[PDB]
């Protein structure tokens, strides 16, 4: 395919343990627009993931926001996994809070 | 003081017997409309998405777009190496003193190939030569040309003035950010990357700087503006520092919503 997706993973609020929050997965700079986005908790697919409408920038590259409600804990690790025609293998980016 | 209105169309053709078209509309950084391939009608994503158009004026405009959507899908498969990606970006930039500039840009496989300029469709320099004849066919349709000229010169600026009145409180809304500090691994050996997170701010303009007292740490790297799901912005400003150098550093945030009272977070406040 034409262009490879970049992945950014960030929380809406400061990530306090036991406090409800939202985890964002912002996928940009990809073409064609056909894409599979998975948010992961401890390696397992999170079922309730809300997706923004797909859009594109002045450079014509596509972008989309995936977000899920989540309560951070000490030990649980989160990641965003993207499947796209531009890449042979799925691309996983880990939420970097205590990295 | 300069609102960009953008109608984005995304059309995918996988083969002779599979295509979908989905549309989004933006006034600045706020989505005003959605139009899925699944839906017959254009969906409002704001209470003020109709602007100052009566139902009759909107139904007329919507019908014209429903005709355009079906004609476009048929005309592309008429002319048509699959798969095929076509993008359309049409709208106007509003300037002060009741001034504006309209545009209509077309991309094929993520490359800008065609625009509507003046009174006619034209291929851009470097566009595939096989487009020239289709564009001459399309330019023979004077009705379509006259309709596009009306939409770009009249309907676009008229409609957006109505959106700017109808959506004033949303467009003028002020949301205060929350900030927090963290560290991540540095690519340099003796160092760690200090991170100042700023989330929940609107509008987009913001200033985030690492400070030692009144001295700006000018190595501060401003990250990209990332969207939150609640129509607010996220940004992180980073500074790679040697172990021990963290002591006495603060992150300072300036934003319109703070009205002069900057957010100042000191690193290791609780020690
Ligand atoms: C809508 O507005 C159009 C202009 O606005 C731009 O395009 C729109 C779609 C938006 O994107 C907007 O944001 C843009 O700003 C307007 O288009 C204009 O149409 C007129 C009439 O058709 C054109 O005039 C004719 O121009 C040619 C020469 O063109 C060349 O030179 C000029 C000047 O340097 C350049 O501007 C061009 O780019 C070209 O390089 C003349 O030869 C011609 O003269 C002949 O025709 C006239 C009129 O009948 C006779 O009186 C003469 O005697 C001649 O027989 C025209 O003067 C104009 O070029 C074109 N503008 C542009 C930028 O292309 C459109 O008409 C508006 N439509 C409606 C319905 O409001
Ligand atoms: C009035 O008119 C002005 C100019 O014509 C418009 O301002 C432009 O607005 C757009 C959209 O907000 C801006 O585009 C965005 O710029 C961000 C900042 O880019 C600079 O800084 C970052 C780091 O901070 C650098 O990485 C970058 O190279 C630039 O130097 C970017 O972060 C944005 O990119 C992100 O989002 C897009 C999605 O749109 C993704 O595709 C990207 O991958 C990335 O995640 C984005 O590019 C543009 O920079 C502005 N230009 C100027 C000159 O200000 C106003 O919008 C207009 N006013 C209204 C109300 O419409
Ligand atoms: C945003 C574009 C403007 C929308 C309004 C245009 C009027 C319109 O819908 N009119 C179609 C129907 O025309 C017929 O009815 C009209 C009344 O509504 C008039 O009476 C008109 O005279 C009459 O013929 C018309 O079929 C039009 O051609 C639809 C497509 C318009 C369009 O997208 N074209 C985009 C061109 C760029 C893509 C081509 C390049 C390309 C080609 C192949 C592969 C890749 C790229
Ligand atoms: C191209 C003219 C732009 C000015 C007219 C704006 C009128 C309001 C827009 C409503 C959304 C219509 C979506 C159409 C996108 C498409 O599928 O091509
Ligand atoms: C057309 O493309 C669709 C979407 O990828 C695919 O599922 C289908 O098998 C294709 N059909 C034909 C007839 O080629
Ligand atoms: C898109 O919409 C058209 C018209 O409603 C329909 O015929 C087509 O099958 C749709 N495509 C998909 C992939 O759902």
């Amino acid at each position: 395919i034409q262009k490879t997706p970049q992945i950014q993973v960030y929380s809406r609020h400061p990530p306090e343990n036991g406090k409800p929050n939202i985890l964002n997965c912002y996928v940009t700079q990809f073409h064609p627009p056909h894409i599979e986005i998975q948010m992961l908790k401890n390696g397992k697919k999170i079922p309730k993931v809300e997706m923004s409408d797909m859009s594109f920038s002045k450079d014509w590259s596509f972008y989309i926001l995936a977000h899920t409600e989540f309560t951070p804990t000490e030990t649980d690790t989160y990641a965003c996994r993207v499947k796209h025609a531009s890449m042979a293998e799925p691309k996983t980016v880990y939420w970097d809070r205590d990295m | 003081k300069n609102y960009t209105f953008r109608c984005l169309q995304m059309s995918s053709f996988a083969n002779r017997s599979w295509s979908r078209t989905d549309s989004v509309v933006w006034l600045g950084d706020l989505q005003t409309h959605r139009w899925s391939n699944d839906s017959a009608t254009i969906s409002f994503t704001k209470p003020w998405s109709q602007g100052k158009l009566s139902n009759q004026q909107w139904e007329k405009l919507q019908h014209m777009f429903q005709v355009h959507r079906v004609s476009f899908t048929r005309d592309i498969q008429e002319l048509v190496d699959y798969p095929i990606e076509i993008q359309l970006s049409a709208g106007c930039e509003m300037y002060p003193g009741n001034a504006s500039e309209s545009f209509l840009h077309v991309a094929f496989q993520g490359k800008y190939v065609v625009r509507f300029w003046g009174t006619s469709w034209q291929t851009v320099p470097g566009a595939p030569s096989w487009l020239d004849l289709p564009i001459k066919v399309l330019n023979a349709d004077q009705g379509t040309s006259a309709t596009v000229q009306m939409l770009l010169n009249d309907t676009c600026p008229l409609f957006v003035r109505g959106l700017l009145e109808a959506g004033k409180s949303d467009l003028e809304k002020q949301e205060k950010p929350v900030a927090w500090l963290s560290s991540v691994p540095s690519s340099a050996h003796g160092h760690r990357q200090l991170v100042c997170h700023v989330s929940g701010f609107y509008p987009k303009p913001v200033w985030v700087m690492w400070m030692r007292g009144d001295q700006e740490q000018q190595g501060t790297h401003r990250g990209d503006f990332l969207p939150n799901a609640d129509e607010t912005w996220y940004l992180q400003a980073t500074l790679d520092v040697e172990a021990g150098e963290e002591a006495g550093l603060a992150c300072r945030v300036k934003h319109s919503s703070l009205g002069g009272q900057d957010i100042i977070l000191y690193w290791h406040h609780h020690h």
